[PDB]
């Protein structure tokens, strides 16, 4: 998170920290609990083995609020496009149901084809880098505004407003960044977006997967 | 060197191994008791101060009291261009002078402007990879090569082992090409991969930098 | 069955970079060639962003930049088939930044 603030610990109990491991490498992503047995995240975070940490604030400490669970299944959208980063959504079926409490509980999804007007204030949270030189051990968050689609359509030639959300004011140094993929765009306490991609510089605007465009698939996959 | 042969012990006492953290990364040539000559790309992205110059070696896997080891005092380059791989030569001054003996001797260099022609018979050598997952060579390798001109640019001396897949490989950069007993080349780069059998190996043309080298070591 | 070094890398294609934080495994305390590392970069480009050898050939530009532990950098043109004939330490690479532009 660039230009944000340290989160109040456990103020965002749906947040998940993902450690992804494959023979050739590793990745770190965010995610969010949507049911006691499922986490939503980005498809480009997929890998051979995924460890999910719920209930965390400082991921460099073994806090006792933390619940660690492996992904039994990691279900990338069947039409995920790695070239353009489209249909960038993935469901993780957890190997056990979480123990729901104050520090670990799911977040609501939007209604079918629910829309977001430009100017709407949202919050994005995660453990990603805060600059080109530094990262964070603790959860951070930043408030961002939904944009008119044209702001992204000229910069990102594969942006599709039917499936993606354009977020962030180009003049601000406030954005999600490396390590924040998979985390939620929270607007009015509902998860409308998933952090997906942007510019290497981290300058806004950036692109989020539009959760409401994938509810049928989400529902079908979780049943 | 791929498809070469194990050199005779101390056959080429001007041959040098440059090592870093216990690893041979390039070859070099003893050109003066206190100067060795290598390829510029071999030092452009490393901390010189940790590089060790090893003379009189033959089997890097074995302990050899025959060997002399020196650190690098200073370097001297003349316009190495990384984008086009031109002027790929460096001189390293040592933290001492070699004791010339049965295992260690100063090489001999050709005259400024001398150009070898197609068909000239030369020898390459080095401790680079042996090819096809055999790994890096323990014992110094040597390979008969022929100078070619096709698929070459004048900024280089190019070589080819005609008739079979062999040539220089990784770990051989900076090793000498010799030829008529004169060090005419310093291994610089390959194309496609080692021992392609279709692309020549490219050597820095030592006979094009003779003036500067003498300006350094006199 | 042996230890590995974890080198951060980034991939940008046509001005789009995914916001994961990813690392490339290299065998620790090992030596590598530019052919080896370039091949690993091409494999990453394909498996992470679907970038093919054909796309690299037709691209306006296709490069990766190594930042070394000493602080120097080396830009490698993936469209070129020339490789310097040296070996380098896996422990000396600090970061890799891959950038492909089709333009
Ligand atoms: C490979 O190269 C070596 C060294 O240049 C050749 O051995 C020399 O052969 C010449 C005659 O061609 C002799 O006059 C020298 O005395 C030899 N020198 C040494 C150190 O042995 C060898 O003949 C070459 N082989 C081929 C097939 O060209
Ligand atoms: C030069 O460096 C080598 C290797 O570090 C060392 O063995 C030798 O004693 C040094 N000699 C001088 C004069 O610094």
């Amino acid at each position: 998170i660039i230009g944000g603030r340290e989160s109040r610990p456990h103020s965002r109990p749906y947040m998940a920290y993902l450690q992804i491991q494959s023979p050739a490498g590793q990745s770190r992503c965010g995610g969010f609990l949507v049911r006691e047995d499922f986490v939503l995240t980005a498809a480009h975070c997929w890998g051979s083995n995924i460890n999910v940490t719920l209930g965390a604030h400082n991921i460099q400490r073994r806090e006792n609020t933390q619940q660690h669970i492996t992904a039994r299944r990691a279900i990338r959208h069947p039409q995920y496009n790695q070239r353009t980063i489209q249909n960038d959504i993935m469901l993780l079926q957890l190997s056990r149901r979480v123990r729901r409490n104050r520090n670990v509980n799911p977040v609501a999804l939007p209604r079918a084809q629910e829309g977001l007007r430009p100017g709407t204030l949202c919050t994005v949270a995660g453990w990603g880098r805060v600059s080109m030189r530094r990262g964070t051990d603790t959860l951070r968050e930043v408030q961002l505004r939904v944009q008119r689609d044209r702001q992204c359509l000229r910069i990102f030639g594969s942006y599709d407003p039917r499936r993606q959300i354009c977020v962030g004011d180009r003049r601000e140094r406030k954005a999600a960044f490396k390590g924040d993929s998979g985390g939620p765009l929270l607007c009015n306490n509902v998860a409308h977006g998933i952090v997906s991609y942007g510019k290497s510089s981290g300058v806004p605007p950036e692109v989020f997967t539009r959760v409401s465009s994938f509810l049928p698939w989400i529902r079908t996959t979780m049943r | 060197i791929v498809g070469g042969r194990r050199a005779r012990p101390h056959a080429w006492p001007f041959m040098v191994s440059l090592q870093l953290r216990g690893g041979h990364f390039c070859g070099a040539t003893l050109i003066a008791p206190n100067f060795v000559m290598s390829a510029a790309h071999c030092v452009a992205n490393v901390n010189v101060r940790a590089v060790r110059v090893v003379l009189g070696a033959h089997n890097l896997s074995r302990r050899e009291p025959t060997r002399q080891v020196f650190a690098v005092q200073r370097i001297f380059e003349n316009g190495y261009d990384p984008v086009n791989l031109l002027n790929d030569i460096v001189i390293l001054q040592l933290n001492g002078s070699a004791t010339i003996n049965a295992n260690v001797q100063v090489a001999q260099l050709p005259a400024q402007g001398r150009r070898l022609g197609n068909g000239v018979q030369c020898l390459a050598m080095g401790w680079g990879l042996l090819g096809r997952n055999r790994g890096i060579a323990s014992v110094l390798q040597e390979l008969n090569v022929t100078v070619v001109t096709s698929l070459c640019r004048r900024s280089n001396v190019c070589t080819l082992v005609r008739g079979r897949q062999a040539g220089v490989c990784f770990g051989d950069s900076g090793s000498p090409l010799v030829c008529n007993g004169l060090i005419h080349g310093i291994a610089s780069f390959v194309r496609g991969g080692c021992a392609s059998g279709l692309y020549p190996d490219a050597f820095a043309p030592v006979a094009q930098f003779v003036n500067w080298i003498d300006s350094i070591i006199q | 069955a042996k230890e590995m070094q974890n080198v951060p890398y980034t991939i940008a294609v046509d001005g789009i970079m995914a916001f994961n934080q990813s690392y490339l495994n290299l065998p620790k305390d090992s030596q590598l060639s530019y052919l080896d590392l370039g091949n690993k970069v091409k494999a990453l480009l394909y498996d992470e962003r679907g970038v093919t050898p054909e796309k690299i050939r037709n691209a306006k530009s296709a490069v990766y930049t190594i930042t070394w532990k000493d602080g120097s950098k080396k830009e490698v043109d993936l469209k070129k088939d020339s490789y310097t004939a040296n070996l380098f330490d896996s422990n000396s690479i600090k970061q890799i930044d891959i950038n492909v532009k089709t333009k």
